[PDB]
């Protein structure tokens, strides 16, 4: 989600996002975590393996039991 | 306060000069600075600076024997003079109050 | 300053606080426009 | 001969003692560098503390040199 | 001769003891530098604590020097 | 002569023991400095704890000095 | 003479043992200081734990002193 | 005489063994202090674990004391 | 006499071996305390693992005691 | 007599070797505890890995025991 | 007699060498456990790497055993 | 007899040298495991680097084996 | 005979020196692996630096081998 | 014969000294790799500093080689 | 002959002392590299501090060389 709307709202196998300290690959069941990310590409492995890449201006990544939620900035 | 600065400017002038060490002179500055922690430490602090000044003659003389440097020696002379002034703060402040 | 709900902790709090203030203002704007 | 063997090995043991001194001083030095990164504005405090902190780290190394010189030259 | 071998090796062992002292003091010193970075405003507290903390780290090094001097000069 | 060799080397070993003491005390000291940075307001608690904590770190160093003095002077 | 050489070197080895004790106790002490920073409000718990934790860290140092005193005075 | 030299040096080596024990126990102790900071509410669990964890860290130190006492008094 | 010198010094070396054991076990113990802080709810898993993990850390210390007892009493 | 002195000191050196083993195993153990905190849900994987990882850490300790027993009983 | 003293002490020194091996392998093992926590999904990669990494850590321990066996049985 | 005592003790000292090698290699290995966790996608780079990095860590261990074999078999 | 005892023990001491080399090189290697994780894109810089950095870590190990070979073969 | 035993063992002790050098240099090297990750853009500064920093870490290793060569060839 | 054995072993012990120096200096060096990453803009301060800090780390290594040269050439 961004300030304006829901950017992703569906099942995914994993996400790859560049954190403030380093790269983060979040799989199902990852332990609860909060990290700011750097501007750059976010890799989303949707549903049945279909990959999609999107350039983000940065934001905050929140991980819990099942769902991972990227709170993306517009700049 | 002001007399301590005159004492510090005197000891720093001796330390900044140095040239050919000042081993015997450091023991006198310790007694002047004093006037377990009181007895033993007061002599050790001053003697360490003159031990550093004695190391300059050790580095210069022994290195000459190898053949037949100064930047680290010169800058360390300034560093040793600062600790003597800083030592006066330890004695004056703890004794002044409370 | 902000008021409580009643890789580091301090580093992420350094960016979220200015970014939270930002969103409150934006929330107030949208509310204020629909009230208008 | 025999007595000098004691003295000579004492000088070596004294030199071994310096392995620690250089380590401890190194610790002190490294904090300074890291601090400059965070607060170049506080170089005033850093520089002052450099002298004081460095002096302490040195002194025990100097005292060991004196002991080594005693063992070597009576 | 023989007895002096004991004394001489004792001086070396004493010098070896100082390897630790310089390390411990170094630890203390490094915290000061790191603290200046975070709070230049608390230099008042830092400076006061410098003396106290540094003194403690020194003392045991001085006591070892005395022991070394005893072994060396009876 | 021979017996004194035992005593003298014992004094050196005792001085070696102090290498640890200075290290441990140093650890304690460094935490104080770091704590001042975070909470200068809690200097009251810090100062009180300085005495208590420092005393403990010292004591075993003092006991070693006594042992060294015994080995040296009977 | 010979027997006393054994005893004397045993006292030194005992003093060497204390290098560890001071280190371990130091560890314990440092956690207290760090904890005060985070929770000055929990000083009640911290102070209580100081005694208990510190006592444990001390005891083995005391037992070593007894052993050193045995080696020194029969 | 000769045999007692073996015994005496064994007591010293046993005292040296305690340098580790105090270190390990110290580790355990320090975690407790850090944990209090984060969760004063979980002091119930912390206190219970203090006993259990501390006991384990102690035991091997006690066994070493027994061995030292054997070497010293047959 | 001579043979017993070998045995006695072996007991000391065995006691020195325990310096490590106490350290390793300490490591294990400290993780437990830190884990309680994060997840008091998972004390079930923590307690179960305490036994298993602690047992492993102990065993090699026990085997060393047996060896020490062999060296001491044939 | 003389030969047995070699054997006996070898047993001690073997016991000294175990100081490392307990340390290494301890490392392994501590990671398990930390992992439980983060992912209690992955205890299945953790438990399986406990056996495998622990076995490896043990083996070299066992081989040292065999060597100690050889030195002790031919 | 004399020659066997050399051989026997060599076996002990070889056993001492294993103190390191167990430590290094332990390091490797602990990373695996920590990695499982972060990425249970990457257990495929972790398991494969376990074998490879563990093998390397083992090999030098095995070579030391061979050397110990040579010293012991010619 | 006498000469072989030199050779035999040299083999032991060589085995002691391997305590370090296993430690260093272990360091290298552990970084690989941690890296897999963060970037399973970069296993290509990791695997390539595994060979190169591991080879370097091994080589000096091999050279020590050669030296041990020289001391043992002329 | 006697002279060769000096030479042989020198080879062992040289092998002991390599315990450090493998450790230092290991440090260097591990940073590379960690760096790949953060910036796979900077593998160009990493690979170039691998050679340079690794070479330096190796050289002193090679010089020690030469010294060992001198002691062994005159 | 006898004198050469002194010289030969001195060469070994010199080789042992290099265990530290490789460690220290390794430290320096590893920081470079980590720095590249964070700031590939600052490779200009990094490369320049590589030379300077590396040179310092090397020099004392070279001086030890000279000393080893003196002990070996008068 | 005998006396020279003392001198020669003293040179080796002096070379062993340098193992520490290289370590301490390495510490200092590594902080510089890390600092460049964070603040390339503060290279002015970093470069100035490089000289000062590096000089201190060197000096005690030089003093040890002098002592080694004394032991070697009277």
């Amino acid at each position: 989600v961004s300030p304006e709307r829901n950017l992703v709202s569906v099942p995914v196998r994993e996400v790859r996002l560049p954190g403030a300290d380093g790269d983060l690959t979040a799989m199902p069941g990852h332990a609860p975590a909060i990290v700011n990310l750097r501007p750059g590409l976010v890799t989303v492995v949707a549903g049945d393996g279909s990959e999609t890449e999107f350039a983000v201006t940065g934001g905050f990544a929140e991980i819990n039991n099942e769902s991972v939620t990227l709170l993306a900035e517009r700049g | 306060x002001x007399x301590x600065x005159x004492x510090x400017x005197x000891x720093x002038x001796x330390x900044x000069x140095x040239x050919x060490x000042x081993x015997x002179x450091x023991x006198x500055x310790x007694x002047x600075x004093x006037x377990v922690i009181e007895l033993i430490s007061y002599f050790v602090r001053p003697v360490s600076h003159s031990i550093r000044l004695a190391g300059n003659i050790m580095a210069g003389h022994a290195v000459i024997k190898v053949f037949a440097m100064y930047g680290l020696e010169v800058l360390v002379c300034l560093i040793q003079a600062y600790v003597f002034t800083i030592l006066t703060c330890v004695y004056l402040k703890d004794a002044l109050h409370p | 300053p902000a008021v409580i709900e009643e890789p580091d902790e301090n580093a992420i709090l350094n960016d979220l606080l200015p970014r939270s203030v930002a969103t409150q203002v934006f929330a107030a704007l949208l509310e204020n426009a629909a009230s208008e | 001969n025999l007595g000098q063997l004691g003295q000579y090995l004492g000088a070596g043991l004294a030199c071994v003692g310096m392995a620690g001194a250089a380590m401890g001083v190194g610790n002190v030095a490294g904090n300074y560098l890291a601090g400059a990164l965070r607060n170049p504005s506080a170089a005033a405090s850093q520089t002052a503390t450099l002298f004081i902190g460095m002096a302490f780290a040195e002194a025990l190394g100097i005292f060991s040199f004196l002991v080594a010189l005693l063992l070597l030259f009576a």
